[PDB]
This record gives C-alpha cells, structure tokens and sequence, in this order.
C-alpha cells in the first residue's frame, strides 16, 4: 500500500475487511396461470390444413417442457432461435398454428419451401422465428372406412401469402369458358380429402403438425418462460435477487408492516433496506454484509516485523484479541498499565513495541 | 344501436389538495421524498360535469392530456367505467374498462364506438359499441367500484403501461372535492402500449318498461396532470400524509 | 460443407475452437451418445443457395 519496503512506525488504514457472500438466494413469484400447451397439443379434434386453427397466446408464462414431453416428434426443428433458450426468452406473442397433414409434406411447413401445402394452404415466411412440431397421429386419425374428415387445398389462383388462409370453396376455373358454380370438365373443386387409412405407408400417414411463432412488438413482452423460486436462506450472507432487484446482505426479519402494494423498501439516504419476497407474503430487513476497515499498526522494519490488525468498527465476534471502542485488535496484548502514546488506536487506547502491547 | 341520450353540463371548482398518488411502489417511512412526475396541481381549475338523460349530440368526448385525474359522489352502479383511445372507432385500438356487481373487465380490442356510450341493463354492451374486431387484451379482476363516498382515479399512460391509481374517501356535507390529504393506492399497472389521447365515461341506464330508458343524472369531476414536483410526507407506517407543492407559491417553494 | 455450432453446455472463451462432434444433452433425460427425442446435434449445416 505505501509502494516501499521499509515502513516506518505507525498505524497505517491498508484494506477493508468483507464477509464474503456464501450462497445464491434468487427468488420469484409463483408459477402460475402456464399457457393452455395442454389444450393445443392435445386437443380431440384437429383442423384441415386449409382451414389450419390459430391460437394467440398472451399474458401468461411459457412452460415448453410439456410441450417437450408430449409426445415423440418426427421433426422439431426450431427456425431463428434455439430450441434450448425458448425458457430464458421471453416474447411479446406466441402463435400456435394447428393443422394436419401427410407425412410426406412436412418437410414443406420451412421458409423457403415449395408443394401443394406451402403453396396453397399453409405458408411461412422466409425470415421466420419459431419452431415447427410434427407428430404422427394415426390412432387419432385413421379410420378402416377413410377418414374424409380431412382436407387440403390442391388449385389455387396464386400463391398464399405467408400466415395467409383461405377458406373459399369456389370451383376452380382452368379453363377459359366459365365454370358458372357448378362442377364440370376442367372445372375443380379446390378442396381433396385426405383418406388416411392405418395400413398406409409412413409417408401418407396422418401428421398432426404444430407451428410456434413467436413475435416481438413495440409492446411490454408478457410471455416467458418459468420463474425458478429456488428457497429462501436467512441470516447469512447471500446474494439476492428478489424481482430483478439484485445485491449482496443478510435478510434478516423485518418488523415493518407493509402496505399491500408496496415490494422494496429504502433508507433515509435512498439505500435499501427491506423488501417483500414475493413466494411468501414477509417482510425481510436486508442488511449488508459486514465490512471494516483493516488497519495495519507495526513499528519499525529496523526494529521488529510484528504487526497488528485493527478491524475498525467491527466487533470481536464478527471477524491475543481485545476489544476496543475503535474495534477489534488482534496481535496485541492489553495491558493495565498506563504509558504515554507511541501508536495512537483510538477511543483512548494506543500501542507499543516493547511484542505489542496495547493501553490506555 | 348508437343512439344519443346524454346530455352534459358543466362548471368550473378548486382542486384543493386532491389527486396525490404513490409515485412508486418503495416503503418510505417517516422521511421526506421530493419527486418529479405528472401531478394534479393544488387549487388548480377542475371541470365539474353533469350529465342527465331524461325520458342530438350533446355528450362529447374529452381529451386525455398527460393523465386524468376523475372523482365521483355517485353510488357504484350508476358510473360504470371508462373508454380510452385516439379514434375511438374500428381503425385503432382502444381500450374499454366495464365495472359491475361483481367484477372488473378490462379489455383491448378494436372497439367501433357509439357517439354516446352507455351499458343498459342482464347488461347489454350493444349500446357501448357497435363492433369489436382483432381483440389483444383481456384482464378480469375484482371491481374497484363497490359500496357519502367519493371515488378517486388517477389515470396516467407512461412508456406502454396504463397505471391506473385509485382512493375511497367517505365525505359528509362538505363540497365533493374535500380538503385533506388522500393518498391514491397504485391500483392496475396495465401492459398496454397503445396510444390515448381521448377519454370518456361510462354511464348505466335502466330500461322503462312503460322515453325508452329511466331517467337518470350522474355527477363527476375531471383534472388534468401536469409535470410538477411535490414534496411528499411519508409517516411511520409509510402512508403519504401530506405533500407540498414546489411551484404554488413561495412558502411551499420554501419548503420543498 | 459449412456448419455451425448451435449446441454447446457453456459459452466459449475468447479465441477459442470447439470441434468435438458429441451429442449435447437438451433435456433432463440422458441421451447416450444416440440421437433421438430432445437429444440434438450440435453442428447443423447452412442451407446456402
Ligand atoms: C359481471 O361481469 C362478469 C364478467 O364479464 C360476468 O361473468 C361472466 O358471465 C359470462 C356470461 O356470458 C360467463 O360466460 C362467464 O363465465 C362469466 N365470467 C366470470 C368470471 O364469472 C357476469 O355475468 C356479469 N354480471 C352481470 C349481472 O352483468
Ligand atoms: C392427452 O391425451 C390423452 C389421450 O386420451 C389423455 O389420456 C391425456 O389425459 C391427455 N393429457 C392432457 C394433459 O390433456
Ligand atoms: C405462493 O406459494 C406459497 C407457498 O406455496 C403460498 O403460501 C402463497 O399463498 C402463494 N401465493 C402467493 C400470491 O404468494
Ligand atoms: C376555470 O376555467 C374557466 C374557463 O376555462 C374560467 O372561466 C374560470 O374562471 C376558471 N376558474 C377559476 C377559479 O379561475
Ligand atoms: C384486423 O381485422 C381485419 C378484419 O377483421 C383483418 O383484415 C386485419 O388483418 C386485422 N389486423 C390485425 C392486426 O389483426
Ligand atoms: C397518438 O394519436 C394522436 C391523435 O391521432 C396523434 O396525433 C399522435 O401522433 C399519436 N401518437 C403516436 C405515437 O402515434
Ligand atoms: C401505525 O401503525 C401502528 C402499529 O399498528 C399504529 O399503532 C399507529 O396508529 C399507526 N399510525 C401512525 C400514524 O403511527
């Protein structure tokens, strides 16, 4: 601290004791009002492709680890984000799109893809980020008899636009003379059945086929994922994070009654000293870790290299040991008799080289 | 269904020392705070509006400013909330607050409003608005008009979020706007993020039976917010049980 | 030809190259060095046209 190797006698200030932060203590609200995955992803009936369903899903917490477990999946490619980070993302919409489709056109629910599917009944666009979720279904959707329950749009005029869906029924005009609404020669009706039937090959299997969107707006993002309560430790030294409020103190109990909407609380000089955790309705009296000032009191590098400590302001329990006003000195022994002052300590008390000795 | 019914008076009282809220959600106690946000200013000019059906156009819609600060003497049933937006029609989104017996519906949609809106009573909101398209916003949540009392509401619309603030203060014979301290609870701090510049109260009339609907009147005040600092007290508990403001005159310049 | 890193337990130090072609553990449920559900591999190639 003084840059030089001979120190003469006196008390020098040369650090600052700390308690070391022990453990992490992150607490968050309740999980809770969890998005409705359960009703999307496991649902009784699903929709044709052409008439594919749409949900909008706001205002609640995104736990995509049912969505993980439901189900083994043929493809769960995720486009513009990883699977993995969705939970410690938080997104202002979520769009889940639901329809079903032959095994063979999964591969065109991507951006950049072409078929009858991307073309005519369900498009993405190009910069898309979401996840596409495809499951074979054929207990659910296959019937001996064929299941025409299940259609797909084969002529269209032009292209859909992507999240586009038509849902019109109008015979398709190829020809130049006109079709006047009633089926006839090179006139279509635009809608196929899909006949899924259970001894079809893997390829023509019925696929029940989930699209995650997820949007950005200008808005306050409120879907993301679960919040970790983790448990609460009192009495140490622990870091907190309580509501994105971080620091580092003790949380000991607090005997101030809070109004209901009040969380934080601070001191006279704006510095924070309690709060509310939000899993249990408490009040907690944060506060800081213990720190003190390290002086160093030594005499001469001529004479001796003994050196004693004097942690200022903390007490003897909280760190050859006295107690002083000042605080605690380690490495002198107090004596009754009185001198006149080498060493000033404080609060009365100064010290000596005779080993250290300290009196009044 | 938009049918004009209301008809709106109004005058001109003092604000006194009403509209004071919480600026934050930090217990302070017993400690002097000086904070700079959108307050209804002291002894400031407040539009006392009246507003009778009895059994054309006369029920315009008022403008937001920066925040509305509303009171009432009426009982719960008889205002029963507020509408909020630019347009007010189906090009843009506007927020509807509805209140009855039970709960409160607080929803987003793309509402096509009537020129005189007002819930008619089963409720009915044919009367409120015509249409509701590419709805994304719904909150449901125990009413804050429930059952001589006045009603106080802060209303502010700050970087997307619609904080609602809102008081119960019984009065007796005194003038509406008592004197007094009141401080407002931070009710609702809506995720919103839409645009309001204009407002308007929801009114509730009850059919005749027998000059379709029963006539009916309805009192309440409406003060603008502006950018001022107070000076708040904070008491043992953390309660505001007074305040100052700097820019009314020089000795609560002198204090704060 | 081109491929990227798109899983990895830990974030990479300045300067520094991963190359090891191991499969990377998504989920709570151990995978096993074989692919399957919520288990992925790391290095996915660019579909560059
Ligand atoms: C008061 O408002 C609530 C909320 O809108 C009404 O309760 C709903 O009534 C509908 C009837 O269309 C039901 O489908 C909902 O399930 C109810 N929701 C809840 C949360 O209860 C209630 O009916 C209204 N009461 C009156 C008298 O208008
Ligand atoms: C999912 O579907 C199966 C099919 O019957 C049902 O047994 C199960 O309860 C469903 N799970 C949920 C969470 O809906
Ligand atoms: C949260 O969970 C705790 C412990 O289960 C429970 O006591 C409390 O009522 C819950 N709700 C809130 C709002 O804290
Ligand atoms: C309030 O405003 C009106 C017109 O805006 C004005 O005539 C009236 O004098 C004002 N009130 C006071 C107390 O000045
Ligand atoms: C609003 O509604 C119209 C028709 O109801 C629709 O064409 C438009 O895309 C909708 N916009 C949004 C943002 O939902
Ligand atoms: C809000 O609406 C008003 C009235 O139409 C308009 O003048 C103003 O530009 C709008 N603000 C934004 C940010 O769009
Ligand atoms: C504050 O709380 C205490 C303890 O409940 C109560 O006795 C007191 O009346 C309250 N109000 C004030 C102004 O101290």
């Amino acid at each position: 601290t003084l840059k030089s190797f001979t120190v003469e006698k006196g008390i020098y200030q040369t650090s600052n004791f700390r308690v070391q932060p022990t453990e992490s203590i992150v607490r968050f609200p309740n999980i809770t009002n969890l998005c409705p995955f359960h009703e999307v992803f496991n649902a009784t009936t699903f929709a044709s492709v052409y008439a594919w369903n749409r949900k909008r899903i706001s205002n609640c917490v995104a736990d995509y680890s049912v969505i993980y477990n439901f189900a083994p999946f043929f493809a769960f490619k995720c486009y513009g984000v990883s699977p993995t980070k969705l939970n410690d993302l938080c997104f202002t919409n979520v769009y889940a799109d639901s329809f079903v489709i032959r095994g063979n056109e999964v591969s065109q629910i991507a951006p950049g893809q072409t078929g009858n599917i991307a073309d005519y009944n369900y498009k993405l666009p190009d910069d898309f980020t979401g996840c596409v979720i495809a499951w074979n279904s054929n207990k659910l959707d296959s019937k001996p008899s064929g299941n025409y329950n299940y259609l797909y749009r084969l002529f269209r005029k032009s292209k859909l636009k992507p999240f586009e869906r038509d849902i019109s029924t109008e015979i398709y005009q190829a020809g130049n003379k006109p079709c006047n609404g009633v089926a006839g020669p090179n006139c279509y009706s635009p809608l196929q059945s899909y006949g899924f039937r259970p001894t079809y090959g893997v390829g023509h299997q019925p696929y029940r086929v989930v699209v995650l969107s997820f949007e950005l707006l200008h808005a306050p993002a409120t879907v993301c994922g679960p919040k970790k309560s983790t448990n609460l430790v009192k009495n140490k030294c622990v870091n907190f994070n309580f509501n994105g409020l971080t620091g580092t103190g003790v949380l000991t109990e607090s005997n101030k009654k809070f109004l209901p909407f009040q969380q934080f609380g601070r001191d006279i000089a704006d510095t924070t000293d309690a709060v509310r955790d939000p899993q249990t309705l408490e009040i907690l009296d944060i506060t800081p870790c213990s720190f003190g000032g390290v002086s160093v009191i030594t005499p001469g590098t001529n004479t001796s290299n003994q050196v004693a400590v004097l942690y200022q302001g903390v007490n003897c329990t909280e760190v050859n040991v006295f107690q002083t006003r000042a605080g605690c000195l380690i490495g002198a022994e107090y004596v009754n008799n009185s001198y006149e002052c080498d060493i000033p300590i404080g609060a009365g008390i100064c010290a000596s080289y005779q080993s250290i000795i300290a009196y009044t | 269904q938009c049918v004009n019914l209301i008809t709106r008076t109004q005058s001109y009282t003092n604000s006194f020392t009403r509209g004071v809220y919480y600026p934050d959600k930090v217990f302070r106690s017993s400690v002097l705070h000086s904070t700079q946000d959108l307050f209804l200013p002291f002894f400031s000019n407040v539009t006392w509006f009246h507003a009778i059906h009895v059994s054309r156009f006369d029920n315009p819609a008022l403008p937001f400013n920066d925040g509305v600060y509303f009171a009432s003497t009426e009982k719960s049933n008889i205002i029963r909330g507020w509408i909020f937006g630019t347009t007010l029609d189906s090009k843009t989104q506007s927020l509807l607050i509805v209140n009855n017996a039970t709960n409160v519906v607080i929803k987003v949609c793309e509402f096509q409003f009537c020129n005189d809106p007002f819930l008619d009573v089963m409720e009915s909101e044919f009367r409120v608005y015509s249409s509701a398209n590419n709805c994304t916003f719904e909150y449901v949540s125990q009413p804050f008009l429930m059952d001589k009392n006045l009603r106080e509401f802060v209303f502010k619309n700050i970087d997307g979020y619609f904080k609602i603030y809102s008081k119960h203060t019984p009065i007796n014979l005194e003038r509406d706007l008592p004197q007094g301290f009141s401080a407002l609870e931070p009710l609702v701090d809506l995720p919103i993020g839409i645009n309001i510049t204009r407002f308007q109260t929801l009114l509730a009339l009850h059919r005749s039976y027998l000059s379709g609907w029963t006539a009916g009147a309805a009192a309440y005040y409406v003060g603008y917010l502006q950018p001022r600092t107070f000076l708040l007290k904070y008491n043992e508990n953390g309660t505001i049980t007074d305040a100052v403001d700097c820019a009314l005159d020089p000795l609560s310049e002198t204090k704060c």
